[PDB]
């Protein structure tokens, strides 16, 4: 998917709103299965949902994800974290939907959650913003 | 669903229509905060 | 020790044939003794058939043993006194293991026992009532039935409740002796509406039917 | 009216306490048919036989002289339905008619009939049973009683061959012991 | 299962021989007891003999 | 104008949707089936509704 | 008239004490 | 029925700053970490 | 004992006996033990009875 | 040569359903719930997927 | 638990100190008749089991 | 009959005795106690 739409460039673009709509609907799903995909998918389809400049989709992606990160499958929030690390790739520091101020304080506390995934991602993200 | 914490907590909400009424015996129609 | 055992005695002086084996109080009325008019019942009533005759020579009627309804009310008071921290979807997957604990057990033995019922309402009433202190009210109005009998698919405990059942009730004077009927019925548990609620006895079926059906099943099998 | 019965039903410990539900509600009489219509339908098809539904049946009968009449009709209505049912509730059947016919709620059986002609393979199993379950109770000497007062004739019989389908079938079932005289008359 | 047991045990009654007739004054008699302690007297020397009876 | 924009924007504002999530989530309601059934901005969802609405 | 029937008094009982007597009796 | 604002909020303070409840899970409070 | 357990090469059910007069031979008739439990069913003519009561 | 044996036996179909051994279901906790066999609806019982399209069996099998 | 471990050294003491209660007699009866029953009942022992075993 | 039995009557001259009658100021060896400890454990 990834690579067909960075591929179509910004042919792509009157096309986001069924994707985005498949890709909330399914972020739902039944959970431990398709979270992570969904949510990987949103991580490598963040560069073209930001040139095209849809600033509603940075909305829903930055608090919708922001909300996940409860998730107690570490599999899934692993999935979520690099979503969130590929949207600070593309929008900035301070034009973060989800301020930092808000998002890193509730990103520190998960640092103690064992399975790998999570402390990867994790760690990355608080890498970036913190540099 | 979902297939000394939250799961009691979460009961709540889910009935909360019925739990709390506009219509009870007696009561002190309290405003949370914000 | 003469204290623990228990006698009876079947003698011209004496019908009836009493006797416990495991969790059932048995007692075995003859129709060749006094049967008076002969009747059909509730399954609590057995028939007795002879085997050479295919013939129904007795009855035996079951009731359940008083220190098995002890052993059932300290497992309730287990549930209230050694949860209060547990949830309280925990608390109601106590109380269905317990209660169908009893009744697949017992079965038809239970609908006999009019202590029973009333213990089993007064302890669905304080199990709820402790859910109720749970969230902080006693008010009825805030827990009408639906919370709690409601199957936890949709979201409510899934309670298995045996206790909005009616409860027989005549001439305590009589019924102390001569085994009289019932002249009136006590209302068990409150209803919203009219409505109802099912009972688990009714959707199990009784001990001397599944007996009959093996033995039915398995020659059949043969 | 049908689902109120199943929940009064469904509720009530004991066999007494549906009759008291279900009097109480004082749901219109005539009906007082498709009711029992649905006592009957109710447990038989539920899934094994319960002493319960079928003391239920028979009770509503006594209490009013027509919810009698309502049961006999009903298993009149059963002809139809003799074959078609599937070959377990007829496990339920059997027994079930078994005990309203033991306890006196006989002769309403001689509308059944056997031949080759027309019987069901079902109707056959179905009748089977009841004599294996009514005999089970009244020991199949008090049945030598009702039977040879009984005058039942589709049953019992002309027809030689019917007389070999009849005794013959009876020494299937395995009773038998009630098909003496029909022995002597085929001598 | 034990409630079978209890059914085994009253048909087992209801067909032993001439059981409930009283005619000449024949007398039945149900009798339940337990062993009292039975597993706290038990001993240790003589249940190794028995034991070597069996295994 | 104004019945045209509210039906859309119940479908539609962001913060309707993160107050929907968030119940969700408190919840922990998860929905089974992908897709979700046809609803497109079809104007039946919203027909059945509360409203009693006929069809002639 | 309670008639020996129903509890002494419906406080621990679960119930509402609520006594009506049976409609199909004979 | 009059109205009494509730300002009293649930937040734990303990996880509010430093973002450890030592309760863990069994906390009476709201966990909602720094708001303002 | 031996006669409730019967032969070993034909070994009787839970309860039932070889013949009947097996039954009758003895005032003991129906013995069932669950664990430490003892039920006990006796069947007595008038004078086995009056016997014991004497004794 | 037929390969016999005495007797007939059993099908297959069956004779290897449930489970093994397994045993009954824990010492008898509380926190066990499991009281019901089957799932309520046919939602997750139904199918993997509620929809899948495609007119391959449909013009295959029309003809 | 601690009353009931109490009385229990108690009866461990006194059944060292008293000695085995069965006497001696009674014990030989006992063994004796638990061997003529093994004895009419054909009961082999439990042998051992071996290292291969198939079950 | 019994013609065949173990034992001679045990229950001789076994007329309980007076251990109820005797009190005794020791609060493990009174006959209370005794009758309490039996009760509640198994
Ligand atoms: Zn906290």
């Amino acid at each position: 998917f990834g690579t067909v739409v960075n591929a179509l460039g910004k042919r792509v673009k009157p096309y986001l709103p069924q994707i985005c709509g498949t890709v909330l609907w399914r972020l739902n799903n039944k959970s431990a299965k398709v979270r992570q995909q969904a949510a990987d998918l949103i991580s490598r389809t963040a560069v073209v949902m930001k040139t095209c400049q849809e600033e509603k989709l940075m909305g829903h992606l930055g608090v919708v994800l922001y909300e996940y990160l409860g998730e107690e499958y570490p599999e899934v929030l692993g999935s979520i974290l690099g979503a969130l690390k590929a949207i600070v790739n593309v929008i900035g520091m301070h034009k973060m939907t989800p301020p930092i101020k808000d998002l890193l304080p509730r990103l520190t506390p998960i640092l103690k959650n064992r399975h790998e995934k999570v402390q990867e991602n994790c760690i990355d993200l608080v890498g970036r913003i913190a540099d | 669903w979902e297939k000394n914490q939250i799961p009691n907590r979460r009961f709540t909400l889910w009935w909360s229509p019925t739990i709390n009424r506009a219509n009870v015996y007696v009561g002190f129609q309290v405003q949370l905060d914000l | 020790q003469w204290e623990n055992s228990f006698v009876s005695v079947y003698s011209k002086d004496n019908p009836n044939l009493l006797f416990n084996m495991c969790g059932f109080e048995c007692r075995i009325l003859p129709k060749c003794r006094t049967s008076y008019e002969e009747f059909t019942h509730k399954d609590g009533v057995w028939n007795l058939q002879n085997e050479v005759t295919k013939e129904r020579t007795a009855q035996c009627f079951l009731r359940v043993d008083d220190e098995s309804m002890q052993r059932f009310h300290n497992r309730v008071r287990q549930i209230l006194m050694a949860s209060g921290s547990t949830t309280f979807t925990k608390i109601v997957n106590k109380w269905n293991t317990a209660l169908i604990g009893l009744m697949t057990y017992f079965r038809e033995a239970v609908v006999n026992t009019q202590e029973l019922l009333d213990l089993l309402v007064k302890c669905e009433n304080k199990i709820q009532t402790r859910i109720k202190i749970g969230l902080n009210s006693k008010m009825p109005s805030r827990f009408p039935p639906v919370v709690f009998y409601t199957p936890k698919e949709l979201g409510g405990l899934g309670m298995l409740s045996m206790g909005h059942v009616l409860i027989p009730q005549s001439d305590l004077r009589w019924s102390k002796q001569t085994d009289v009927g019932i002249t009136h019925f006590r209302s068990g548990m409150s209803h919203e509406e009219d409505q109802l609620i099912p009972n688990l006895y009714r959707y199990i079926q009784p001990w001397e039917s599944e007996f009959i059906d093996s033995q039915r099943v398995w020659a059949e099998y043969a | 009216f049908r689902r109120t019965i199943y929940l009064a039903i469904q509720s009530s410990l004991d066999f007494e306490e549906c009759a008291h539900k279900l009097l109480k509600m004082e749901f219109p009489e005539s009906q007082t048919k498709e009711l029992c219509n649905m006592i009957l339908d109710c447990c038989a098809q539920q899934r094994t036989y319960e002493k319960f539904f079928g003391l239920l049946a028979g009770r509503f009968c006594m209490l009013k002289k027509e919810y009698m009449e309502s049961f006999e009709g009903i298993f009149k209505e059963q002809y139809d339905t003799i074959h078609r049912l599937e070959t377990n509730k007829l496990r339920n059947v059997a027994k079930m008619f078994a005990h309203l016919l033991y306890t006196d709620s006989w002769s309403v059986l001689e509308c059944i009939k056997l031949s080759e002609e027309t019987t069901t393979s079902s109707s056959r199993i179905f009748v089977k049973i009841f004599f294996q379950e009514l005999c089970e109770y009244m020991g199949l000497p008090k049945l030598n009683a009702r039977l040879k007062d009984e005058t039942l004739q589709p049953f019992f019989e002309d027809n030689p061959r019917n007389t070999r389908f009849a005794i013959n079938f009876f020494t299937s079932i395995g009773l038998g012991g009630l098909t003496d005289e029909l022995r002597e008359h085929l001598k | 299962p034990p409630p079978l047991l209890v059914y085994k045990w009253c048909q087992g009654i209801n067909n032993l021989q001439d059981v409930w007739e009283t005619s000449e004054g024949e007398c039945n008699v149900m009798l339940e007891s337990r062993f009292e302690k039975m597993y706290e007297k038990i001993d240790l020397t003589l249940l190794n003999r028995l034991l070597r009876l069996i295994v | 104008l104004i019945q045209q924009a509210m039906a859309k924007i119940m479908k539609a504002n962001p913060a309707l949707y993160v107050l929907r999530e968030r119940i969700r989530k408190g919840l922990q309601l998860y929905s089974s089936e992908p897709t979700e059934p046809y609803l497109s901005s079809q104007n039946y969802g919203e027909l059945f509704s509360n409203q009693i609405i006929w069809f002639v | 008239m309670y008639n020996g029937i129903g509890l002494p008094t419906p406080r621990g009982s679960g119930t509402n004490g609520y006594v009506q007597r049976n409609l199909s009796l004979v | 029925a009059t109205v009494r604002w509730d300002y009293q909020p649930d937040i734990c303070k303990d996880y509010k700053e430093t973002g450890f409840c030592g309760f863990g899970d069994s906390c009476k409070f709201l966990h909602d970490r720094s708001d303002y | 004992a031996s006669e409730m357990a019967g032969p070993p090469q034909m070994p009787n059910d839970f309860l039932s006996f070889q013949d009947i007069a097996t039954e009758a031979a003895h005032p003991i008739r129906l013995f069932c033990r669950y664990i430490d439990r003892i039920h006990i069913f006796f069947r007595f003519t008038a004078d086995e009875a009056r016997d014991l009561i004497q004794r | 040569n037929p390969r016999t044996s005495n007797e007939v036996q059993y099908d297959q179909r069956l004779f290897n359903q449930s489970k093994g051994m397994d045993s009954g279901f824990a010492g008898g906790e509380d926190e066990i719930y499991n009281v019901y066999d089957q799932a309520w609806r046919g939602g997750k019982d139904m199918a993997q997927s509620i929809y899948r399209p495609s007119k391959n069996l449909d013009k295959d099998m029309y003809g | 638990t601690r009353l009931y471990l109490k009385a229990e050294q108690e009866r461990q003491h006194n059944y060292l100190k008293d000695g085995p209660y069965i006497t001696a007699e009674e014990a030989v009866a006992v063994y004796t008749t638990t061997v003529h029953w093994l004895e009419s009942r054909r009961f082999s022992p439990i042998p051992f089991p071996p290292l291969s075993y198939k079950h | 009959w019994d013609d065949d039995v173990v034992f001679k009557n045990c229950a001789k001259g076994v007329d309980d005795q007076k251990k109820d009658k005797r009190f005794v100021n020791d609060t493990l060896r009174s006959e209370f106690h005794k009758k309490f400890m039996e009760k509640y454990i198994k």
